[PDB]
């Protein structure tokens, strides 16, 4: 995604992604979230500017995700 | 988008595509002469730059005569397009910089290869206000001048 | 959109490829041995959501005031006008079980308010898709509430911020929300038997 | 068109591709024990508004004077003349309510207007289509009420 | 598996197939017809040792249409 290394997510972030975005056996939906957070951190990059890592933690994931669409608790 | 990127336009159509021998044309052993439907829009247009529609490609079969499909894996994969081949020109052609955009209708009859090459824009029709709205700002005017 | 209280029918939401319609539920309880017809063009699984959403209210017979033995003394007659155009899928139980109720009840129900939804047997609200063409089609008819299952408030992104600002959205889980808040408290007609 | 006020019969319109024609709708209560047999080799859009219209007369039965008990007293057979034609759509509704009625509750109906219209489970008549084609096939058989 | 033996990878794929007529191919007494899958999968990589992989084998239908599993055999 053009990025090399100017954003960064956390373990959190990730626990988030898989029980709340994702809901399968594999991982390819996990790859297209990372992959819609990398892109609009790429579309961040050129409307704003920024210096260092933009460190995303788990309560930053609704603004690039949005209103969670499954729930961990079955 | 065409106009954004001083870009030229051109549009291409494949919804009719029933073969594989429509997407790259025919040699010169044939007494006609007919080559495929992609050099043949870069003909009328002028350089290398420009953007190319693709339109229906949810609509397209095939009858004993080859996928067009695999030509589309060949014309839209940016590292096999490179040394693109025609059965009339018989020379590698250069597709590097051409921004090819693709349109269409419906998801369940793409081929499960393109859609892997793919990210999927859904446009979610209109409401009555905006539609008033664009019948204000676009339609109308045109159909008094014409 | 109708603007009177009407015993015995609930206004719903249908999806169309061409954009959303309206559906309208009909349902009439007779003198009879206890039967079920479902007349309108129905697809299967709407069947089955009518039979799911009855078994659900012969379960709870003095939690809404029904008759007591109704499932051997009543027909029930669920019709879905325009007869001519096929209907199906499961979005339309939490309806279907508003129509019976106050078919049953023999009290009104509130027409201004479209809903949608899945039911379960045990009352639960289970979220359904197409969302955002059913409430512009709500929008667009003059319809101003809607009853829509909790697990789909993460599908309001999607609409216009014209749109969102005039409706307002009521979320639910169980049933007897749905039926607190649509049925009118006091009685207007005769018991059937 | 018939001239004579008839029991259980009510005169109806149809929608053909070369033209409209006549419907009647014959229908006879005998005493029974409570069913519907519907013969005429009716669709099943057909069938579906009888037994709403049905519905609609078991719900009123104060107002026009049926009898209190005829959900499990008396037979009901609606017949569509002739056989070996078929016959659907939903427009036959107000027709087939009016012949019904007027078996069960003895009264005749006027066979001089012709009806068409279609009927939902509240009462409601609802539009149809092909209103040119059965008003003038009406017109040229001699009716002139509609 | 393609980059530790040192060969070239290629995927076929199906279950957008339907008959007989594109894993093996059609006689040529018709008109532009035109070999398998197979044929057009070992001319464009250039070796007799590629690998090349079967995607979702258990998606094709035989039907009224034609049997493609069985020219698989």
């Amino acid at each position: 995604s053009g990025m090399e290394g100017r954003i960064e997510v956390t373990d959190a972030a990730i626990l988030r992604v898989i029980s709340e975005y994702t809901r399968e056996a594999g991982v390819r939906g996990l790859e297209r979230e990372l992959g819609k957070i990398a892109r609009k951190g790429a579309k961040f990059w050129l409307e704003g500017a920024w210096e260092g890592l933009r460190t995303i933690d788990a309560s930053d994931i609704p603004t690039y995700l949005g209103i969670p669409r499954y729930r961990p608790d079955k | 988008i065409a106009r954004s990127m001083n870009r030229k336009f051109h549009r291409i159509s494949l919804g009719g595509v029933r073969d594989e021998a429509e997407i790259r044309g025919h040699r010169r052993t044939y007494i006609g002469a007919m080559p495929g439907k992609l050099i043949h829009a870069m003909k009328q247009v002028g350089v290398i730059n420009p953007v190319i529609l693709l339109d229906e490609i949810d609509k397209m079969s095939s009858d004993w005569r080859g996928d067009p499909a695999s030509a589309m894996l060949e014309v839209l994969d940016p590292e096999q397009n490179n040394t693109f081949t025609d059965h009339y020109l018989d020379v590698p052609y250069d597709l590097s910089k051409v921004f090819f955009i693709t349109t269409a209708n419906t998801l369940q009859t793409i081929p499960r290869p393109l859609l892997d090459r793919m990210e999927v824009i859904e446009i979610p029709g209109y409401t009555n206000m905006e539609k008033q709205a664009i019948a204000r700002q676009y339609l109308w005017p045109k159909q008094v001048r014409e | 959109a109708e603007t009177e209280p009407q015993v015995g029918t609930a206004q719903g939401l249908a999806w169309t490829p061409v954009g959303g319609t309206l559906l309208t539920i009909e349902v009439a309880a007779v003198p009879g041995s206890g039967k079920l017809s479902l007349t309108g063009q129905l697809g299967e699984v709407m069947k089955e959501s009518a039979q799911a959403a009855l078994t659900y209210l012969r379960a709870h017979t003095q939690d809404y005031g029904l008759p007591e033995d109704f499932y051997n003394k009543v027909d029930l007659h669920v019709h879905v006008p325009d007869g001519a155009t096929p209907k199906d899928g499961p979005s339309a139980g939490i309806t279907m079980a508003t129509a019976i109720a106050s078919a049953l009840s023999r009290r009104p129900a509130r027409m201004d308010i479209a809903m949608t939804g899945e039911v379960s047997l045990r009352g639960k609200v289970m979220p359904i898709g197409g969302v955002k063409e059913k409430l512009l089609a709500a929008h667009q008819a003059g319809i101003h509430k809607i009853v829509l299952p909790k697990d789909n408030e993460a599908q309001l992104e999607e609409l216009p911020k014209e749109v969102l600002e005039g409706l307002e959205i009521k979320l639910v889980e169980d049933v007897g929300e749905v039926l607190e808040y649509l049925l009118l408290p006091e009685p207007t007609m005769p018991p059937v038997v």
